[PDB]
């Protein structure tokens, strides 16, 4: 192969153009003076930021990761701070993954919730610095002190989130704070001993009774009275399941060089150093190794729920259990995650066959299976469901002209347009990003917020930590370092007429809902903004028609590329280069 | 959102002629919401799909449309500078002094992108040119917040 | 030559010695367990830049060299100031002169010198800037800013500061995170799902143009374009090319210690051949220096001289070779403002390019007499120090202050030290220092009991007295697609003059506008544009050449006499060609 | 051996639970992606520091392994406090020890440890590290930095806190960009070009004294000279070095992999003859074949008492083996699986081997005698011997139990290994015990009721005990730190906190007793971690007549006893 490093950053509550006009094109425009760079492309969602350098082949992955990193550590400044404090992350990888480490709770104790943090906070780091071990992902998320806020109860006490987080970073820190009889030291001092001011908090009692304020007359509300204290993900966005049971666990890729086979054993001798301590019922399950495996992959048009795409995972799960009985010993399903990718809209599922003895006549081996299996899903409504184990073409449609992505989509349009026209060169021309959605957009009147003497920050705050959440500091959970994160409750930010909930409190003490300084409307933009060599961009997958080359097909898709319109360019990439 | 009402958004927004007109014939609603309340008359006069316009209002399409949020199809053809489609609509019956729930009016959305042509047309079918958003602001106000003398001008 | 890794850094709107204390210094003390370090010199200038050389033996590994570099590099980063981290320090390991030029011209006149140094950095450099092999690029003009050029009349008449400038150019050119409707954990039967999208970052001068800065009692508005001028211009105005004497820009690509010169060089005009087709009408490429068929012209100016004053030097230079030097020159690309030892208004450089060999026939017509005609010719020029040149005997010698003398001590001896020098005619020629004089600078002192007094903060006067008169990054904004650097600055006529410091106005706790004048005092001082240093303590380098047949090993053995009788103090040490 | 790379970093004023959560944890959270490691241990301690050690596999390229290490750290670095990036988190391969160290003395009396210690700094240090094979070069001690003593007295004397002071401190010793005349673009035909110089560093303890902190409003001015002494001083006075009782400093030198020891010695040696004559009056170096010298005083005890101590055994080898030794340096809070003011050790240089004939003036017989002698000291361990048959345990909580039910298990591992004195001998915690420490809640209540901020009590209270790096400053042109804290007989004990106060939004000063509460407890003065989960590591050896494999049967055999989520893992010459 040609080496892959991958730079993977985040920004709780952020928009796809917000990610890459201040994360993504910042990193980008410093990845220079580094050896042996082939091409770089990169993705920014509306949940996280992908950036792939790609290499020339023969390159040292270690130089090329360390290059990298470094200049990632000098552009680190220039990202927001937000998005520091996530910590970004370097990686040398395959893109495929070596193994998945299934968790599941045979006694039913553990929810998938409780699961996942388990394996968070106690098996996941373990598991990351085994040699070998190039990326580690989670099927899930590890807790963090969730404060789900009340607006009504908020305005209540004319508090804000501004407020909430003031007190949540005095309250529950951890102090430095010197000695007693420390040095320098005056003469015949006979004591020395370490002062030992406030500490992070620990439970959710403590995060309840943290003080607010005082009320006039001399009561006193608390953070329990203006919020829901509960341990929760830090995200909600993946969950998984084990033979249809509630389940974690860890997609384990394998680090460009590492013996895939010597990597796989460490990490079985580090998982049977774990299992003695586990709680009662915890198990591990051994659901994809890498003749006898395979995946399936769910991909839902874009602005889909979480709960439509478990609905298909259902229907994925259910052939696997019910119509392929005699063939699978199990499947690990994850909504959520994607083969390409992360967002509610997707979803994957690892499939494990019963022993090759056990399977005999050519019908039941892993290519007539999938084969059924993608014939079977095929009859599945508004979702590209596809079961494959583990060549056409990849072409990358580019803006070189500062167009913008509402005119690089109509360029793309008009291209895919003329390649349908060719039905006996190019078959399925698609493209393999995601279309623009609804979404909705809120503009803040300066001057109605000034009148009324509003901070624009106390604004933004208010609106981002309530509909995205934000990470406040840390605390400890059971000993172990966690993040406490700010968000509303559920309830309260669902639908539009919710923005008018929220308050803000003037200059003067008074509070102030949304309503009186915003408006808003409906409009389209991207839930996943792609970019090539620096600049924006748009993947087109196709292949050759049945007996026609790939060359001949490509030739005719650089032709129907010249007649596109001013500042519109390509390139290929991947397999096509 | 029935089966042919999701066939007709979709094929509003990606502007295939062809398959509008097909589906007309088999009964589907040209009333057909999605979760933001755009009929496919609001998605056609976002994404400047002029023929499928005069089509779904030939078929008896909703002029006067609602999304969740107040806002018709003639606000997003004024808004986003598609000429022939606000005199379309217009011709259709459009209200021209429709107000979305901020008090927003297509002349204001004209007016802030500062589409002149558009502009004229609307106040040519009767747009009152002293309405104001819930911050008290007329299209000429905000004409001057945008330096733009040749809206001014127009404003009188 | 040996290997050198380079840390570079910039600090706008600092003087020399602001650079040196604040940036230079810290970075400098962490330099050291870098295996196979011979040496270490750095300059710290006016123009707000450092520049850190680590120069290596030779057969080291430039990648470890450059890893090392940095990894010691990291633990001054969050010392340095955040004005200095956010222009983003780089550490380069390339050859200190260039492998070839790339300029870029408009052949229809349609776009100025500033459009096209914008039109390169955004559309090209950074392209250019991550082919393999290519070490270091320098850009020959500046991309885009924002542009506020604030005016102090108008700032004044409705009780603003730049501070308030500041304030609400990060509150109204916010990019903001605002979640989403429908987002999870959701109300379990949610269908709606949106992301919410509140401010984004502007676009264009319109867009600066309306920020509110305040509503008045009376119900006006005050808007940032009434109290400033709004435009796109550079991030800085300090560097001006021209191809041939028409308007131009581009890009000077050093070649990566170690890299193939001939691969390299095939790979750029690869990727220079992907953006010709998207270029806007008028543009062209073309190839002013390619690397006996070339030569470079040094200018120098003694600090202090003006960017028109440089600019009378390199007309005069371009003219030269453009009249006199026509049957043998192709091409001159001039450069104001950058030349070989890195940047100031008062220096620049010509990349010369002749005809084939085959049109030039005669030993008076190749590159050694023409230079030295070029060379012989400029030597006439007043006030400056001109000479051409393609690309050996001489001496490098750093004059060291070891005993915390301080600048002005060193430059008393490093004196001495050239008028004793200049008394032996027998062994050495020309000696010389390579670096700057004092100049006039404006000392200013804060009254901070007056201050007090009057209730204004220090930090809004800092922030205001460096943001008109040297600049301020505030945020960036987005220009067609790319993210750029939104600046805060005086308009120039209201910077000018030293009078012009009272015209400026702080805002006071009880809300009353204070003059510059009322809480601060002036005097002119002398002062350096340039402070060396040497394996980190300051430096002062002094160049000669050892004396008609005389051997350098001489020629350093008298410098070295020469120098034992220097005040306490004051040691030196050997650098360049003559370590080895 | 196999390679080694250790992460320090420094918190200073912090407690070992805090550096523990806010600094080691997080660290240890992002050493995944790190090839070939075979485990990796820390400690976080009550003197603000934190040790983490990779270990990696035999034949790992060290070079490698610390690059790897140290971007990973550098990615992290904005999870840490602001206080701890501002020491320097360094990523050192910590494999070989010393080439050799050379110490640095005054025979006049005229310098304290300080002043040496900057002397060394500034004019020895660079040039020794710049000499042929030097690689790494660590001082023995800090350049000076400018200290501001305060007092709360007079701070509060006047109505201003260390909040007051550290403001004005960043406001008038700096630095700041401030533009130009003409500069660019300027308006054609424009003459003048010149730099604005606006305010510079401070350079001495004269221009910190007339630092304004305010204005009375009777006229007069209050100056930082009129709350607080200034003067050059150390970074900090944890250590104290001496050399046959005089102040010390010195050099501790490495050898750059590659490089030949007998021509860097030489090398090192030559480049010192030429300082030697420059130097000032009385400063001597020295060079220390050697043997060492333990002391361990008990939980709680000082600085002082451990010099008491030191300076006895230090005078032992001067008088009664006066034969046989050349010099004792010593070393306060530093030891053997210690930092703190109870610990210290001394390194005894001997004479040359023919000047001590007979067996009784040998290494062995020496240390024999000395630890005889030493036997004989009220309240101090002090063993003296010269560096086999034992194991390396390492107790580990595995479910989150927390360092109390750690401790307990501990316990009950130890009490256990007692009663098989047969296979097992000197069973062991490698580490340190629990000790009073003194825990105060400040009251959040009474806090807000008065208008006093909460950041303006951690400040006061942090700034004052635990000191508080402000900025840099220029020392004869050499950038240096400027620490502020509270002179020291107003942070001692107890009744001191009173002292301290604090003013509300109001403007009244509020003492600290109004809204704090304060009592003894106990906790770790260092906390151990192995492969990231809390750890206790435990020492022992086999008995007479016993393989060490077999003890190690039984360590684990007793071990399978522990409370559930208690398990165990070998570690250094036992994996
Ligand atoms: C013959 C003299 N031999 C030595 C003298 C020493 O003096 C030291 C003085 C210091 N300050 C003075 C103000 C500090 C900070 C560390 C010192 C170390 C030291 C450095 C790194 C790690 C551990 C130690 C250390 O103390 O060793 C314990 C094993 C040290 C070590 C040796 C061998």
């Amino acid at each position: 192969a040609p080496p892959a490093v991958t730079i993977s950053a985040s920004y709780p509550g952020a928009d796809a153009k917000t990610v890459q006009d201040t994360v993504t094109q910042v990193i980008e425009q410093n990845m220079n003076g580094i050896d042996n760079l082939m091409y770089m492309s990169s993705n920014s969602d509306s949940t996280t930021v992908q950036i792939t350098l790609t290499f020339e082949s023969g390159t040292d992955a270690d130089i090329a990761q360390v290059q990298v990193q470094n200049k990632l550590q000098l552009a680190m400044p220039l990202l927001p701070q937000e998005v520091q404090q996530q910590g970004v992350s370097v990686e040398k990888s395959s893109s495929s993954f070596l193994m998945v480490v299934g968790v599941i709770n045979t006694d039913g104790t553990m929810t998938q919730e409780d699961i996942s943090d388990y394996v968070a906070a106690n098996m996941k780091d373990a598991i990351s610095r085994t040699s070998g071990v190039g990326d580690v992902q989670l099927f899930g998320s590890q807790y963090a002190m969730r404060i789900w806020m009340n607006p009504n109860e908020l305005n209540k006490f004319q508090l804000t989130p501004v407020d909430v987080i003031t007190a949540i970073k005095a309250q529950n820190a951890q102090v430095a704070a010197g000695q007693l009889g420390g040095t320098p030291p005056v003469k015949g001092q006979q004591l020395n001993a370490s002062i030992i001011a406030q500490t992070r908090l620990t439970s959710t009692e403590e995060f309840g009774k943290i003080l607010l304020k005082v009320n006039q007359d001399g009561s006193r509300v608390l953070l329990r009275d203006v919020a829901k204290i509960e341990l929760g993900g830090e995200n909600y966005d993946i969950i998984a399941e084990f033979n249809g049971q509630p389940a974690s666990g860890l997609g384990i890729k394998l680090a460009t060089g590492a013996n895939a086979l010597d990597t796989a054993a460490a990490i079985r001798a580090e998982l049977a150093k774990m299992e003695p301590f586990f709680p009662s019922g915890l198990k591990i399950v051994y659901p994809y190794d890498t003749q006898g495996v395979f995946m399936t992959m769910v991909q839902l048009p874009a602005g889909a729920t979480q709960e439509r795409t478990q609905k298909v995972l259902n229907e994925v799960t259910h052939y696997y259990l019910t119509k392929e009985k005699n063939n699978v010993e199990s499947v690990f399903a994850v909504n959520g995650f994607g083969f390409a990718g992360r967002g509610q809209n997707t979803g994957i599922a690892f499939v494990s066959l019963k022993d090759w003895a056990d399977r005999p006549g050519e019908e039941n081996k892993v290519e007539a299976i999938t084969m059924r299996a993608t014939r079977a899903f095929s009859q599945i409504k508004d979702a590209m469901v596809f079961a494959f184990n583990l060549t056409g073409f990849d072409f990358e449609l580019i803006d070189q002209a500062g167009l913008g992505h509402e005119k690089l989509t109509q360029a793309r349009n008009q291209l895919l347009a003329e390649a349908a026209k060719h039905p006996d060169m190019l078959t399925s021309v698609r493209p393999n990003g995601l279309e623009d959605t609804p979404q909705f957009k809120i503009d803040i009147d300066q001057e109605k917020a000034q009148a009324l003497g509003v901070s624009i920050n106390d604004i933004n705050t208010t609106l981002g930590a309530a509909w995205g959440g934000s990470y406040v500091n840390d605390f400890i959970d059971r000993g172990r370092v966690k993040k406490v994160y700010v968000m509303s409750e559920a309830k309260y930010r669902m639908l539009p007429d919710d923005i008018g909930d929220w308050y803000v409190r003037a200059a003067d003490g008074q509070m102030v809902p949304f309503s009186a300084f915003s408006s808003s409307r409906w409009e389209y933009g991207s839930p996943r903004l792609e970019r090539y060599n620096g600049l924006p961009s748009m993947e087109i997958l196709g292949q050759a028609a049945p007996g026609k080359s790939t060359g001949e097909a490509m030739e005719l898709m650089e032709q129907l590329a010249s007649k596109l319109p001013t500042g519109v360019g390509y390139d290929w990439t991947g397999m096509s280069y | 959102g029935s089966d042919l009402g999701k066939k007709l958004l979709e094929a509003a927004r990606a502007g295939r002629d062809d398959e509008v007109r097909i589906l007309m014939a088999n009964g589907a609603d040209v009333n057909a919401a999605d979760v933001v309340g755009w009929t496919p008359l609001h998605l056609a006069a976002y994404w400047g799909h002029l023929e499928i316009v005069e089509v779904l209002l030939k078929n008896g399409a909703d002029v006067n449309a609602y999304d969740t949020l107040g806002s018709t199809p003639l606000h997003l053809a004024a808004h986003f500078g598609h000429l022939e489609i606000v005199e379309v609509l217009l011709k259709n019956g459009a209200d021209v002094n429709a107000k979305d729930d901020n008090g927003i009016t297509p002349l204001h959305l004209a007016a802030n992108r500062g589409h002149l042509e558009i502009v004229e047309v609307l106040l040519k079918y009767g747009a009152d040119v002293n309405a104001q958003d819930k911050f008290g602001k007329t299209a000429f106000d905000i004409s001057i917040n945008n330096g733009n003398e040749d809206l001014a001008e127009i404003l009188q």
